[PDB]
């Protein structure tokens, strides 16, 4: 076409990474042109219908790759980077977007380089990456298996290896969306992922950074299959901070969220070792830990579980008042 | 808000 010609021209124009070393006026002029070009195409692909044709796909993916797939410093050109993120996001979210054509260019190497950007120290960038990968996962069925494995590899390298990662939280938030949409009978690889990966994540000392997201994944797993709650709770009690620390509040938060979605038949399977730990928390030297544990009695659903099993639980919580 | 759930499909 003719509009298609100009669109492709502007996309390729944003593939030129220039830098005027000693001419501030020309540098600002150049950076503005690219900023304007990106802004134009963002508005264009967003509000105009039937503008994404087949020749556009290899151009957009290339422009994204050239601009984003870089090396992270241990940014400053974020205004341009955010535009690229927003444009590529409008590209995927468009009603005219056809995965059948795009899967030729959005391949495993693209997904791999996209995942390597999750190690960015910029929270804004990881947020754009979280949204993008979530969209790619849902729109590309043939990539879902590869994505899960690579995310799995990053976690294993974060836990048992030594590689520090800055996007563990953002990655866990993506998984939460995936877990919530699992098939009726959970596959074995999913159960393995819960037991061999998600649970040992509680061991890492930097748990505080990604704990809310980790807890959500664990809970969503139990809402799918309540059978998995016994190895989950027992492992949670294993990884429980032996050294009385304010980090106990996180475990207490996660534990109550688990109890809010637990089955009665599953409750009696782990109620004794749980409330023995809970009893220790009420007797804690740290007030914050005791305050959090005592708040369990306010949970009306837990009370019903306790009342149904008061003969076994009450002697644990109040030894000088009750016996077996 | 959270990310919209992704329904699992045969792979």
């Amino acid at each position: 076409a003719d509009q298609e010609k100009l669109f492709i021209q502007k996309l390729r124009q944003c593939c030129v990474l220039f830098d005027f070393v000693s001419d501030p006026l020309s540098d600002l002029k150049w950076k503005e042109v690219k900023r304007a070009a990106l802004s134009e195409m963002v508005e264009y692909i967003t509000h105009n219908r039937n503008v994404i044709t087949e020749p556009i796909y290899p151009e957009v993916v290339h422009m994204f790759a050239v601009n984003m797939f870089r090396t992270l410093p241990p940014e400053a050109a974020w205004p341009h980077l955010q535009l690229v993120y927003e444009f590529f996001l409008r590209f995927l979210e468009s009603p005219d977007f056809q995965p059948n054509i795009a899967k030729k260019y959005i391949d495993q190497k693209f997904v791999l380089q996209l995942l390597e950007l999750f190690d960015s120290e910029d929270p804004r960038e990881r947020d754009f990456l979280k949204t993008t990968l979530h969209r790619i996962y849902g729109k590309f069925l043939g990539l879902r298996a590869y994505i899960r494995k690579q995310i799995n590899n990053i976690f294993y390298r974060f836990i048992y290896e030594t590689e520090h990662h800055n996007g563990i939280a953002e990655l866990l938030e993506i998984l939460g969306s995936i877990i919530n949409g699992f098939a009726l009978p959970l596959k074995e690889e999913h159960k393995i992922f819960l037991l061999k990966v998600l649970l040992p994540l509680h061991k890492v000392k930097s748990l505080s950074v990604y704990h809310p997201q980790l807890a959500y994944c664990v809970v969503q797993f139990l809402e799918k299959d309540s059978t998995l709650t016994e190895p989950v709770v027992m492992a949670l009690l294993k990884y429980w901070p032996k050294t009385h620390s304010p980090k106990e509040v996180m475990f207490l938060n996660e534990l109550e969220e688990i109890l809010d979605v637990i089955e009665p038949s599953e409750f009696v399977k782990i109620m004794e070792p749980l409330f023995r730990q809970l009893a220790k928390c009420v007797s804690s030297p740290h007030f914050q830990v005791a305050e959090r544990a005592l708040y369990y009695w306010n949970n009306e659903y837990i009370m019903s579980l306790i009342s149904d099993n008061a003969a076994k639980i009450l002697p644990i919580m109040f030894p000088s008042l009750y016996r077996n | 808000p959270l990310l919209s759930p992704i329904p699992e499909l045969p792979e």
